[PDB]
């Protein structure tokens, strides 16, 4: 019935917005990371360490969005 | 920490280890730190704060020059620099008198291109003479 | 060149090209280098001061 037709749409919009947010956020943050190496490479590992430290908080919310999108699509259905 | 060298065509202004420094630049003032990112730049009329061991500052006038930060040991080159107690408030006030006259006495663009530099010299002195009191 | 009050040595040395066969400062290395904008002018005027200093001295 109509329930499943709307629930796939809800999961779709949630995961789409999550994808845009996460992808562009890491795009900007990693863009600054890659800029640092072009200035000089010897803190590629340490800037890559701070990169993961920050990228965790980047991915904090979009994976709540993805988790609930997956839940709606496979468990509420 | 790190070693700072300050020189001009007329004399060596300073040479030795320092804890931190705040220096004039082309766009704006900048603070240097131990092992800072290497850079070189021209400097606008201003001054440099030399905070040495135990936290003792001294104030050097930098009327014009270039600063170098490629190594841990940094370097200031001055087209004109004056030690902070060879100058005085009376001298900066004379510079103020001179500049305020020349602003009224400059009427074209080339002569204002010179009077603006005279004003900048006066203002940088009027700045360092106040900083000197700390 | 004034090596002593009563002895001096004649010398010849090159200014240009600024010799890169001097000892390399491999100790000072970095993870970021920043050139202030219009680096050409700053570097050109800086090198003019270099040649000025060497010749006058």
């Amino acid at each position: 019935n109509l329930n499943m037709d709307l629930l796939y749409m809800a999961a779709a919009v949630m995961m789409g917005l999550a994808a845009i947010g996460a992808a562009i956020g890491i795009g900007i943050l990693g863009g600054k990371f890659l800029e640092g190496a072009a200035r000089q490479p010897d803190l590629i590992p340490l800037l890559r360490t701070q990169f993961f430290i920050v990228m965790g908080l980047v991915d904090a919310i979009p994976m709540i969005a993805v988790g609930l999108g997956l839940y709606v699509m496979f468990a509420v259905a | 920490t790190y070693h700072l060298d300050v020189v001009s065509a007329e004399q060596q202004m300073f040479s030795g280890l320092v804890e931190k420094i705040q220096v004039t630049g082309s766009e704006g003032e900048l603070g240097i730190y131990p092992g800072h990112a290497p850079l070189l730049t021209a400097i606008k009329p201003g001054m440099i704060r030399i905070v040495k061991q135990h936290g003792h500052e001294e104030f050097i006038y930098l009327s014009g020059g270039i600063l170098e930060v490629q190594p841990g040991n940094v370097t200031v080159l001055a087209d004109t620099a004056i030690r902070g107690q060879d100058l005085d408030e009376a001298r900066a006030m004379e510079a103020k008198r001179k500049a305020e006259e020349h602003i009224s006495s400059s009427h074209g663009d080339v002569d204002y291109a010179q009077a603006s530099a005279e004003l900048a010299k006066a203002i940088a002195q009027l700045r360092v003479i106040e900083l000197t009191k700390k | 060149k004034f090596i002593n009050t009563m002895s001096q040595v004649p010398t010849i040395s090159q200014l240009l090209p600024l010799p890169a066969s001097d000892d390399d400062d491999l100790k000072h290395k970095s993870w970021d280098y920043l050139y202030e904008p219009d680096p050409k002018a700053l570097l050109d005027t800086l090198l003019r001061r270099y040649v000025e200093s060497q010749v006058y001295q």
